[PDB]
RNA sequence: AUUACUGGGCGUAAAGCGCAUGCAGGUGGUUUGUUAAGUCAGAUGUGAAAGCCCGGGGCUCAACCUCGGAAUAGCAUUUGAAACUGGCAGACUAGAGUACUGUAGAGGGGGGUAGAAUUUCAGGUGUAGCGGUGAAAUGCGUAGAGAUCUGAAGGAAUACCGGUGGCGAAGGCGGCCCCCUGGACAGAUACUGACACUCAGAUGCGAAAGCGUGGGGAGCAAACAGGAUUAGAUACCCUGGUAGUCCACGCCGUAAACGAUGUCUACUUGGAGGUUGUGGCCUUGAGCCGUGGCUUUCGGAGCUAACGCGUUAAGUAGACCGCCU
RNA sequence: UAGGUGGGAUUAGCUAGUUGGUGAGGUAAGGGCUCACCAAGGCGACGAUCCCUAGCUGGUCUGAGAGGAUGAUCAGCCACAC
């Protein structure tokens, strides 16, 4: 769904370094998006359950990847939050 | 998830000696190359030999006598679910002393009966017989 | 060992939640250092006396009385040890995940469309049956059936392909086309650096029937009616036939929801297949040989009460959950 | 003060001197012990609250042990005295 330009937009800006792909911020950022995008198609697509499925997994993975980074580093994750406008 | 590298090691074995290979190799670590070190010790294996600097394996030669393997059992006692701490004088005789049971003392890593000679209790790691 | 910590079970005997996601909890790769909470060792204090136990002692013996010890598995304080578990501070890439490019697929959702067939209807031809069954009757037909031709209108389902093929967590998913979309897998390089596993409670998904509202309604068909069969026939059979079956949006939450087999991980002889990637070779000629994923079957050890299971374990182990008595 | 010491979740919320603060009083003595005042705390799935049962312990009985059962006589502690 995210194709890969605008995958590259997401991992060229929260790159953590150089050709960062696996940070959480780029991870989660990637995630972010994912989730946001296919908010859209579940408006229009209620009925869609085998989908969701696959959308609460990334919902899920965001989650653990976060919980992780907080762990790690309290300021990268408030940061990652404030640029993601995540509330969690 | 392998969350005990310990049983890992003496499944290994157990299953090695049963299908009766030669050697066993597994990913190696401090405690598995300890453990292999006391079971060449008192004279289960034949011999360990640890290759690799970047992932090192563990290489046990394992032991037969008599087209049996000298292995009969391999108990792993001390599980993650349920640790085991013996006292010295409540460590466990296996095989009515005949085997060995793995105590982890703070002076290393012995044989119920080495531990019992140096009055230190530990943890139970395993039972070889 | 019949609540199993010691010391049990859950394919079929009772027992795996229908499936999943996941908080608390439990558990957790490799490695350096440190800490010493767990652990271990010792000291000190305490752990009443009696009892129990071991040595004695005294009653003629014994019960009994009694002396000393051991024991009181603990707790507090304290001193050490530092292998293992934990903490703390780092490190690592094997677990887990990310990026890239492909691949197969009834994975899901939406919309459109095609052809065959059934029914109804209209007209043409046609003329006495048709239909049904074990036989028959109900029914249909001279008001023209059935048959046959043509057309129309509807609804539902997609022959062949089609497969112990495929996809999906499970339920489940089958014409063709488009749109939206999930997952898996492989190759290659780079990345993150244990971010993991399991999960009480919780949440979500969940065949068919059923329920609500509004549609739709060809075929089928609970109920129901009639005809048979029968001793009876509230059935089986036949002729009809409504709800339902279909759509929208909810609800319900259950099935022999089955592999009657929880999830995750590692390890342990083989044979024959299917399917989907990938590399090499000379494609020197459809092939052959490697290397992955998934799947089917037969069997070895082992396991099992047996039947059987057998690298897709019911084998050998670990983590966690569910459950039995 | 801490730990330990029955059963029941077909008992999940409970508490408002309640939890803490300040001051005063009060006591042999610390202390919501009490009152006034300030704040909104406190407890609870490591089971609060509620209900049922029950004096506790040294011990006693059974058991290879781990356990299970029990708390006459004796001794310690507690409570009670129509």
């Amino acid at each position: 769904s995210l194709n890969a330009e605008t995958k590259a937009a997401i991992v060229a800006e929260y790159a953590q370094s150089e050709g960062d792909t696996g940070s959480p911020e780029v991870q989660v950022a990637l995630l972010t998006a994912s989730i946001n995008h296919l908010q859209g198609h579940f408006k229009a697509h209620k009925g869609d359950h085998h989908s969701r499925r696959g959308l609460l997994r990334m919902v899920s993975r965001r989650r653990k990847l976060l919980d992780y980074l907080k762990g790690k580093n309290l300021a990268r994750y408030q940061d990652l939050i404030k640029r993601l406008g995540l509330r969690r | 998830s392998m969350q005990d590298p310990i049983s890992d090691m003496l499944t290994r074995v157990r299953n090695g000696q049963a299908a009766n290979k030669v050697a066993v190799k597994m990913p190696s670590s401090k405690l598995k190359v300890a453990i292999a070190a006391l079971l060449k010790a008192e004279g289960y294996i034949v011999d360990f030999a640890v290759e690799g600097e970047a992932k090192p394996e563990l290489e046990v030669t394992l032991k037969y006598f008599q087209a049996k393997p000298v292995i009969e059992q391999l108990k792993r006692v001390s599980r993650p679910g349920l640790r085991v701490y013996k006292k010295k004088d409540q460590l466990p005789s296996v095989m009515g002393g005949l085997g060995i049971a793995i105590v982890s003392t703070s002076k290393g890593l012995m044989s119920d009966r080495a531990a019992r000679k140096a009055g230190l209790g530990g943890e139970i790691i395993c039972y070889v017989a």
